[PDB]
């Protein structure tokens, strides 16, 4: 058995839209291998 | 009311728990058993839902380990076969019972497996029972082990992670479900991505995806370009069948759907000279989905005048194709959903379309015989036959509803329905076989009556014993090899049909199955027992206990298993185990009771064993295993050392121990059906329970739910079947009743008022000779007038009606003058039959005279309150039955005789019973008669002038109702009215003195002011 | 979605005209009025309700835009497409802030998927990569970035190279590496990077990094120009392999100089004392947040709560607002869960153990043990990745660290020693025994016993194995030395009698098939003495039942007394495993009646219910009904005794016999389908779980049917060993051959269903509708919605290499197109009638005809089909003697059939040990030779490229047979 936590309350944190772009075709393309951990949400044009 | 009752045990973890606790085992099982045989079965599932919701985190729920494997396999077997009746997601009620069973997950939840396929119905299509579905999934990940839980979910692991991934969405979606799902997909760590495999369900251009190309005409492109006219067909099907969107989208979805459908229909090339011709792959699953939404559009208002207009068009269209293909079928697959649908409008349009495929087919060719050689009428036979062999429950309902109209519209050539005789009945036995017992019985009720009525219909023609060669006997050899098996509805109707098959074409039933009776026996003898588990072991007996109910069959060698039986008797699964031994009684009870076979066996010690085992079963641990065993002994009555051996275990259970259960009591009552010292013994048995310290502790508990009362009443049941001597147990038994009510403080009712009465049915003379002696006493005679008023004392009422006037003599011969007891006695048997009251009149005034005597002593202020409620409620009971006499005769001059006889009491007679009875004599040349009688009886001035005034409610409401519902006094008495009151003399009303007489004189003034 | 109002503007131009079409005397006149004069549908009442439908559902507007916009673009004439493209490109740059739909089938997804349906416009490739990644419709972008690359050439090198870079970071984003590494080496120009890319998708990262530092020194005043891209591969996949190899001190000093998240990542996890330099360096990069950077922000807020620097509540808020960012990256990915999601499924386990360690050392300043064991089991797979295995050890070490620091009857943790040893074992399970080395008495004797067994130390290893047995695997290893001794000594060695009794001592003590294949061959090694039969009675019941068709032949031969002893064991215990196989053989044939009699006394009901199923299949045998010809089977499941398992489950593994699907009922459809052999009668059995199982009885069975069961049996031995490894289970390369249980000497059933249309059935489908590019034409009109088409092609070419290996190895003869079954909903490819003979008869090495080679894609031919054929061989060579150990007893039933083939007699009984030892020596030198050459100068494969270059050669293709259909 295990005793579990609970969700608190509707708390709203919105994200924001950053500005840069990238081209680089290698797998790391940043600091490490996976990409959806290291890609900025939704970027501005 | 169930909501009010079940929330009370959630309010009290207290003495309000054990009163509901034993009933809910019955209330669940009798709600499953009633839902298969109800008109609206869904309220029996709303009931258990408010039972499961109203408890939670409860006390033990220890009585759910036994009903759980039958409640799951009821719910999982009709979460498949249910598709939204009105449109309510009624599959989403079955899952909420399945997922919220109120038990512990540890030992009870194992075997839940049943819960994996309704797990994905709760996660995928739901809205807030998703949270119920995620809650049970979180419980079974962290508690269980990966070596146990992973092989459970393997069939639906690839389907739960598609519905779990639709919930991971940001803050516009819930923070409740999207954060719970992330915890479930993290708390199992590497077992997330162990299912990630190459996909298999690649949608390869399905039927509504089919790019059908209509040729358009646009202004830029100067040609006839084709476009797909199905980009909204996926949204057309889902809009037409939902009640939630507005009606304007639902009407436009039909014009889209019928718009595509008319482009398939009219594109077919018609014949050039069809009258001269008369003298001579992926589309076909799209059209069935298209034509079905046309059929559903009949159930919509304000468009069914248009959707019917082409349903009659296309059914006319699809028969001239086959009548032109005679030189060379999407309507039938569309009809069978209309027949098996839910609304009565779409179902009737299925019934109208099956007529129009025939009523136009007789219009086209005329000759019905050649309209069965190659016509489409012949192929809708084998469509209705084949879809009884289908998997789903609803397609079985189409072939059973479609066939019963196809035998009541094709009635004329019944010679066609004799070559297809065996193929229909074999198709109609099969629908009885693979139908679950928990589905509603509308598919089996129309299948049971259709085998029965048809064999009375097309088998009223067979001649004699000579024509029984191959064709009819193969029909008999089909429904006798289906005699021994389980699922008794195919076993009971194999005997109901074979009886009515041999009722018409009058042939003995033993001679009918005679040339194939040895083929049936050979499997049933081969493997004797200890194989063929307990569902089959009721079926092996049932073919033999029917076969010995014939005139003669198999007079030798059933004794190979007759030992086998006695020993299965001599030793849910517990349900079928007591169902097993209850049928071995009937095989053994028909072994001895039938003549000409008991003398055949009697050389090698057979009957003795049967009798002895029939005993030892008499002390069994159940109830219904004793009842059929009681029927076996009561049938062999038409030995003594075995009777003394049987009485030895009987008297051992009948020992003075005060621990006799109710199973031995009814077995004792069954024994006396087939000395008198037990009456001395059983009175002292109950008195151990009947000490007042066992009843004052009871005090105010309900008596029907109690368990110590059921031992008391089952003791009292035995006195119905005593030895027939002139019993002296009349006085002390009734003194045991009156003592038992006063220590319960419970008057006018008790559950042990009923078995006291069946004893009094046995002795009518000794009862009334006890009651008539102690008649002036109140507290024992109140129990008498309930016993007379009971319907079970039909022999006691005949005693008190014949010996009626001997209790009338008591009222002629001082505080014990019980007028009050006689009134409730005569009221109790006047409610028996309305025919007793019509002749008694000297009784009824003799009651009211001695009642008026009692209202002289009771009107006396010498003592404080002598108004005893036995006397005054004697009059309010006397008067409502004195009116029960009046509406049996039509005379309007007897009601004015009740008035002067009550002058010493209550003034105007009693309300709510007589003021609406004068109002039914007031509301015809008999209305003139009542006004003659009033002016007759009123100059009796000695009738106490508050009665003389009292005709103000009976004279003037006649005339002011006559002068309101008729014109003005349009309808004898006037010649007699003016005779006396307007020739009146001095002593009466024509004097002048201010007394209470002037209240009468206003009845005379206010009447003359209405005559003018 | 403003495409709804753009439709009605486009719908107004429709000439709503009256003809719309696709392209007894009184009754006929009544309808003829109806079906043509009342049919007469104008175009209005189709499109006018389509407006009223599309205002409700957002998918109709996407479904109607893609069918009317290519009709709209086809009337934009010449000299205005360049005006149209620049006016369309300007629209896609018009940000409406974020053009904030970011919802279901929105405007950008429906606009980009409407462009690809009309040829002639060619939107810029780094805008397609941006619009497809940022909003959605990844597969709407690969439809455009492959249309520009393949087919015609765009006649500009700078538009062709900017397309390829835009493609290679779509494949990297969706984490398919096999299309990433196959598009690169199709493109790259050096030789030193075509070698290092292919040594890196295999997975040996020591010869991968050497060929990158030897790639850059080919540059740096080298004459070669090397490109701008292919230089972002050198300097980034030097640092990819140097962090796969776990060299974390060398790339510390490297990231000291540039200075970015790589410094935060390696120096961070590989925090209480150096918190102040780490905390401010996070906040320089914590803006523009990602799902990775919040884990650094949360963890230092957690180890500040451990020292009491940071309050609890803040870690709950930091885990709450960080999960909602992880949610937004999950929602940006496609619907079907692939390997692109596995990076987020490990983020999930970080967040659960970050709200769990926030209560383990909240109540720290017997619950700890529960948490510890849950943690000791919540680990990823052994095949997952060596990085994301290492990113779990790091976290766990940090955590247990704090507990130890604060706990200052045994209080000792010794749990950091567990997560290191568990990681050191999986580090050798992957590859490369160098990452593992840098971190209970019989096992030391077994190591010294195996060390003496490598050299020629017979008595030393025998004394060590006796020392190990006096203190498991050594109980079979000593006989394995005796098995090595018996092959080394002459034919009269008696140590095999001391060996077959040795492996059975611990045979009851999983991988029992590797010793049962060795047992069941040396008993048939001419045992005229038979002394091992008494050794078999000196002292494992499930694991023989896969070897049943070998066992039922040995009853007629010698050792019949002991092989009877192991079939009386099975039928008493598992009745369903053997009843169908012993009925196919019907004391040359007389001893099995005692086996049949044992099968009927024990379980009297099961043998009775099973034969009632066989004879009903035996008597009778577009859609038909089971009701007319097989009405006994509709009445079967009412009188069906207890349980009957669905057949063909004991052929496979699943060795515990618990969750086998039993027969529920027979579906009443006999879906006979005109097959290639003729027609058969496909039935359908419904299972316990609702899963329908379509079988297919075939009426005859030619004399190879007792040989092809032995061929499929051999790859029931390889396929589970194919799934156990790391580079083969990462790609899920199931050999997918079907079950075929026999029921009689003439009738056998086998599992096949709809959508198994063979390759020749595709060919007559095309001529019925009446070159190369016929699979490319059939599978695009069938698979619209390109997400389905790209996945089906990728699963086709990945399964074609499993067809090549079983055809090359143990050489199969001429595969006609009607002998190769392809699935149409999954892509699984299997062959019928595998008959090997095992020499080169007259062959091109395998079938790769250019109607397949166009459908492969010429960039999965380099990245999938050339490396899956290698990675199958790279495991089967080196699992546990799959090319040597099992292959003995599967050729000694081939060479006894070959002597019965070429003539009637059979000879060479004493030489039969040498005919087996020769034809196993070819099959161990046919797998092993096409593995990778251990020097670093070859590309990586170079022999499976040697064979592919032969099989596509048009000389070697047309020189062979002409009924082989070498054009399709």
């Amino acid at each position: 058995t295990l005793i579990n936590q609970h969700i608190l309350k509707p708390a709203p944190p919105p994200t924001e839209i950053p500005a840069r772009l990238q081209v680089k075709p290698p797998q790391p393309a940043a600091m490490k291998i996976p990409n959806r951990p290291t890609l900025l949400g939704g970027s501005a044009i | 009311l169930f909501k009010l009752c079940f929330m009370s045990v959630s309010l009290f973890p207290a003495a309000n728990e054990s009163v509901i606790l034993p009933h809910l085992n019955e209330l669940i099982l009798k709600s499953l058993k009633l839902s298969t045989t109800a008109k609206e079965p869904l309220v029996y599932f709303y009931l258990i839902r408010t039972l499961f919701r109203s408890i939670g985190g409860g006390r033990f729920e220890n009585l759910y380990k036994e009903i759980m494997p039958l409640l799951q396999v009821l719910l999982e077997s009709l979460s498949k076969l249910i598709h939204e009746a009105r449109r309510p997601q009624e599959r989403d009620i079955y899952v909420e019972l399945c997922l919220t069973v109120p038990v512990r997950l540890s030992v009870l939840v194992p075997h839940l497996s049943y819960l994996m396929k309704p797990l994905v119905y709760a996660l995928n299509g739901s809205q807030e029972s998703v949270s119920q579905g995620l809650r049970t999934l979180e419980l079974c990940v962290d508690n269980l082990t990966a070596e146990y839980f992973d092989p459970i979910i393997e069939p639906v692991i690839d389907d739960v992670m598609e519905a779990l991934s639709k919930h991971l969405k940001p803050l516009p979606y819930y923070h409740q479900h999207s954060h719970t799902t992330l915890r479930i997909l993290g708390k199992l760590g590497g077992r997330n991505r162990t299912f990630i495999k190459p996909v298999d369900n690649l949608k390869t251009d399905s039927e509504l995806f089919q790019n059908v190309e209509a040729m358009f005409k646009i202004h830029g492109l100067p040609n006839e370009v084709p476009l797909s006219i199905t980009p909204g067909l996926s949204a057309a099907f889902s809009l037409l069948t939902d009640p939630r969107p507005r009606i304007h989208y639902r009407i436009n979805s039909f014009k889209y759907i019928s718009g595509i459908f008319q482009l398939f229909l009219g594109a077919t090339q018609l014949p050039d000279d069809y009258a001269n011709r008369l003298k001579e792959d992926s589309q076909m699953e799209l059209l069935v989905k298209l034509l079905e939404s046309i059929f559903y559009a009949v159930s919509l208002q304000e468009v069914r005048e248009e959707s019917k207009a082409l349903i009659r068009g296309t059914c006319n269209h699809f028969i001239l194709l086959y009548f032109n293909k005679m030189v060379i079928n999407c309507i039938f697959d569309a009809i069978i959903y209309a027949l098996s649908s839910d609304n009565s409008a779409v179902r009737s349009m299925g019934l109208e379309s099956v007529q129009l495929i025939y009523d136009s087919c007789v219009e086209l060719f005329g000759n019905i015989d050649c309209a069965l050689k190659f016509a489409p009428l012949n192929v809708m036979c084998s469509k209705f036959i084949h879809c009884c062999f289908e998997e789903p429950y609803h397609k079985k309902l189409a072939g059973c509803i479609g066939l019963e109209m196809m035998l009541n519209s094709l009635d004329i050539p019944m010679k066609y329905f004799n070559a297809r005789q065996l193929e229909i009945i074999r198709a109609l036995f099969y629908v009885l076989r693979d139908t679950a017992p928990e589905l509603p019985c509308e598919v089996t009720n129309t299948a049971k009556r259709l085998i029965l009525n048809s064999l009375k219909e097309w088998n009223k023609e067979l001649t004699r014993n000579d024509v029984f060669s191959s064709v009819f006997q193969n029909l008999v050899s089909s429904l006798i090899v289906d005699l021994p098996n389980a699922n008794e509805i195919v076993r009971a109707t194999a005997q109901e049909a074979l009886r009515t098959l041999s009722e018409t074409t009058q042939v003995p039933i033993a001679t009918m199955i005679s040339p194939c009776k040895h083929i049936l026996l050979a499997p049933i003898f081969g493997k004797p027992l200890r194989a063929l588990p307990f569902q089959m072991q009721i079926g092996n007996i049932d073919a033999i206990t029917f076969c010995m109910g014939l005139e003669n069959s198999f007079l030798e060698y059933n004794e190979e298993l007759n030992r086998l039986v006695q020993e299965a008797l001599a030793l849910k699964t517990s349900e079928q185990l007591v169902r097993l031994r209850v049928v071995c009684i009937q095989l053994l009870s028909l072994a001895i009771t039938k003549p000409e076979f008991a003398a055949a066996q009697q050389r090698s010690n057979i009957r003795v064993k049967i009798l002895v085992v029939f005993f030892k079963s008499l002390c069994g641990r159940s109830i219904e295993i004793i009842r059929a065993a009681h029927g076996g002994l009561k049938a062999v009555i038409d030995p003594k050392e075995l009777l003394q051996n049987g009485l030895r275990p009987m008297l051992m259970n009948l020992s003075d121990h005060k621990k006799l259960t109710v199973a031995s009591l009814e077995a004792l009552s069954g024994l006396l059906k087939l000395k008198v010292g037990i009456g001395s013994k059983l009175l002292d048995h109950l008195l151990a329970w009947a000490q007042p310290r066992t009843l004052q502790q009871l005090g105010s508990q309900d008596l029907e739910n109690n368990s110590t009362v059921q031992i008391i009443v089952a003791i009292l049941d035995v006195f119905h079947l005593l030895p027939p001597t002139a019993h002296k147990f009349m006085n002390d038994l009734m003194n045991a009743l009156l003592y038992l009510e006063n220590n319960l403080h419970r008057c006018q009712y008790s559950p042990f008022r009923e078995p006291l009465a069946k004893f009094l049915d046995r002795f009518p003379d000794e009862s009334f000779e006890y009651f008539f002696n102690e008649f002036s006493k109140r507290e024992i005679t109140t129990r008498f007038v309930y016993f007379v008023g009971l319907d079970s004392c039909s022999s006691l009422r005949a005693k008190v009606l014949e010996s009626l006037p001997r209790v009338r003599g008591l009222l002629h011969q001082e505080k014990c003058v019980r007028f009050s007891n006689l009134v409730d006695l005569c009221e109790s048997l006047a409610a028996s039959d309305k025919e007793w009251i019509k002749d008694k009149e000297e009784l009824l005034g003799e009651l009211l005279d001695a009642g008026s005597v009692c209202l002289t002593l009771k009107r006396s202020s010498n003592v404080v309150s002598p108004l005893y409620f036995q006397v005054d409620q004697g009059f309010e009971t006397l008067q409502l039955l004195y009116i029960e006499y009046f509406k049996s005769q039509p005379l309007g001059h007897e009601k004015v005789f009740n008035f002067i006889d009550k002058i010493s009491k209550e003034g105007l007679p009693f309300v709510l019973e007589f003021d609406d009875f004068i109002f039914n004599e007031v509301v015809i040349p008999t209305v003139q008669q009542t006004l003659d009688t009033i002016i007759r009886m009123t100059p009796q001035v000695s009738s106490l002038d508050a009665r003389v005034y009292l005709y103000k409610r009976i004279f003037l409401p006649i005339c002011i109702y006559e002068s309101e519902m008729h014109g003005d006094l349009s309808r004898a008495w006037l010649k007699s009215f003016d005779s006396d009151v307007w020739k009146a003399t001095g002593p009466l009303v024509d004097d002048y003195t201010s007394t209470l007489e002037d209240r009468y004189r206003l009845e005379l003034m206010q009447l003359t002011a209405l005559l003018i | 979605p403003w495409l709804n109002q753009a439709l009605q503007l486009l719908y107004g131009s429709f000439h709503l005209d009256s003809p719309i079409r696709l392209s007894i005397i009184d009754f006929v006149a009544k309808h003829n009025e109806f079906l043509d004069s009342v049919r007469s549908l104008t175009a209005g009442d189709i499109l006018n309700p389509l407006i009223d439908i599309s205002y409700q559902s957002a998918e109709t507007i996407h479904n109607a835009w893609v069918v009317v916009f290519p009709v709209a673009y086809s009337a934009i004439e010449s000299r205005y497409e360049l005006e149209f493209t620049r006016a369309l490109v300007k629209l896609l740059f018009k940000d409406y802030h974020i053009r904030q739909q970011d919802a279901r089938p929105n405007v950008i997804k429906s606009l980009l998927d409407g462009v690809g349906k009309c040829p002639g416009l060619h939107l810029p490739p780094h805008l397609v990569k941006y619009l497809g990644s940022n909003y959605n419709a990844w597969y709407g972008a690969i439809k455009l970035l492959e249309e520009l690359s393949e087919g015609q050439g765009i006649d500009n090198q700078k538009i062709s190279d900017a397309n390829q870079d835009a493609l290679l970071e779509v494949y990297m984003s969706l984490q398919e590496d096999d299309m990433f590494y196959g598009t690169w080496r199709r493109r790259a120009k050096y030789f030193e990077t075509n070698a290092a890319l292919s040594y890196e998708q295999i997975g040996i990262w020591d010869k991968a990094l050497q060929l990158y530092e030897a790639a850059q020194i080919k540059a740096r005043s080298g004459v070669f120009p090397f490109g701008e891209s292919e230089y972002s591969l050198w300097e980034d996949h030097w640092i990819y392999c140097a962090e796969k190899l776990q060299h974390w001190e060398i790339l510390t000093e490297l990231a000291k100089h540039e200075g970015f998240t790589d410094l935060l990542l390696e120096c961070g996890w590989r925090w209480i004392a150096d918190r102040e330099p780490l905390e401010q360096s996070v906040k320089t990069v914590m803006d523009i947040p990602t799902p990775r950077r919040q884990i650094f922000q949360t963890f230092l807020a957690l180890q500040g709560f451990s020292q009491q620097k940071d309050t609890l509540q803040d870690v709950s808020r930091l885990c709450d607002e960080g999960i909602q960012l992880t949610l937004r990256k999950w929602n940006a990915l496609p619907q079907r869960v692939t390997r692109a999601h596995i990076g987020l499924l490990h983020t999930f386990q970080q967040y659960v153990e970050l709200m769990e360690a926030s209560q383990v050392y909240s109540s720290l300043v017997q619950e700890l043990k529960r948490v510890l064991q849950a943690w000791r089991e919540r680990l990823p797979n052994v095949w997952d990745d060596i990085n994301i295995w290492n990113d779990l050890v790091t976290w766990r070490q940090h955590v247990f660290g704090v507990i130890n620091r604060v706990y200052m009857a045994y209080r000792g943790y010794h749990e950091m020693a567990w997560v290191i040893n568990r990681f050191a074992h999986v580090a050798r399970k992957h590859e490369m025994p160098e990452v593992c080395i840098n971190q209970q008495k019989a096992e030391f004797f077994t190591l010294k016993g195996m060390f003496l067994a490598k050299l020629n130390a017979k008595d030393e290893a025998n004394q060590a194995f006796a020392t190990a047995v006096q203190i498991p695997k050594a109980w079979a290893e000593w006989g394995f030395f005796n098995d090595r001794r018996f092959k080394e000594n002459p034919e009269e060695i008696f140590h095999a009698k001391n060996a077959i009794s040795c492996y059975l001592q611990a045979a009851g003590l999983g991988k029992t098939r590797k010793l049962l294949c060795r047992i069941l061959w040396l008993i048939s090694l001419d045992d005229a003495a038979g002394s091992l039969a008494k050794t078999f009675e000196d002292h494992p019941v499930w694991y023989w039942i896969t070897f049943v068709p070998q066992l039922l032949t040995s009853l007629s031969h010698k050792e019949a007394k002991i092989v009877r002893h192991i079939l009386i064991q099975i039928a008493k215990s598992y009745p369903q495993s053997l009843h169908f196989q012993l009925r196919t053989t019907k004391q040359p044939w007389q001893d099995v009646e005692e086996i049949m009699g044992i099968l009927k006394t024990a379980y009297p009901l099961l043998a009775l219910s099973l034969e009632s199923l066989v004879d009903q299949l035996n008597q009778r045998f577009g859609k038909a009904d089971l009701e007319r010809v097989s009405l006994h089977l509709s009445l079967f499941h009412h009188q069906k005794f207890e349980d009957i398992e669905i057949p063909g489950q004991y052929l496979l593994h699943k060795d515990n016999n618990n969750h086998f699907i039993k027969i529920e009922r027979f579906l009443p459809t006999l879906d006979l389908v005109r097959g290639s052999n003729g027609c058969y009668k496909r039935m359908t059995i419904r299972g316990n779980d609702g899963s329908l199982h379509p079988f297919a009885v075939q009426f005859p069975a030619a004399r190879h049917c007792r040989r092809e069961e032995r061929i499929f049996q051999l790859f029931r031995i390889f396929d589970d060993a194919l799934s156990r490894k790391v580079q083969s289970r990462r790609r899920n390369i199931s050999l997918t051959l079907p079950i075929a249980v026999p029921l009689s000497p003439h009738i056998r059933i086998l599992n096949d269903d709809k959508r198994y249309t063979t390759l020749m059935g595709i060919y007559e489908e095309f001529c019925r509708r009446k070159p190369s590019t016929l699979l490319k034409d059939y599978y695009t009109e069938k698979f619209s919605n390109y997400e389905n088409y790209w996945l089906f092609r990728k699963q086709f070419t990945a399964q074609y290499a499993s067809f090549i290996f079983m055809t090359y190895i143990m050489c199969i003869n001429s595969r006609q197109p009607q002998k190769i079954h392809i699935n149409e909903g999954s892509g699984n490819i299997w062959t019928s009638e595998m008959l090997p003979t095992f020499y080169n008869t007259e062959s091109v090495p395998f079938r790769l005809t250019p109607n397949i080679q166009k459908f492969i894609g010429e960039a999965g031919l380099e990245g999938i089909l050339s490396v899956y054929i290698l990675v199958i061989a790279n495991s089967l060579s080196d699992s546990e003697f799959d090319m040597e150990q099992y292959l003995s007893l599967f050729v000694r039933d081939e060479v006894i059939s070959w002597f019965a083939q070429q003539h009637r007699a059979s000879a060479q009984t004493n030489q039969l040990r040498e005919i087996v030892r020769v034809n196993v020596e070819l099959l161990t030198k046919r797998v092993l030779q096409l593995n990778h050459i251990p020097n670093s100068q070859n590309v990586a494969t170079q022999f499976v490229l040697n064979l592919i270059s032969q099989a596509v050669n048009p000389r070697n293709l047309a020189y062979t047979d002409s009924a082989w259909m070498a054009y399709l």
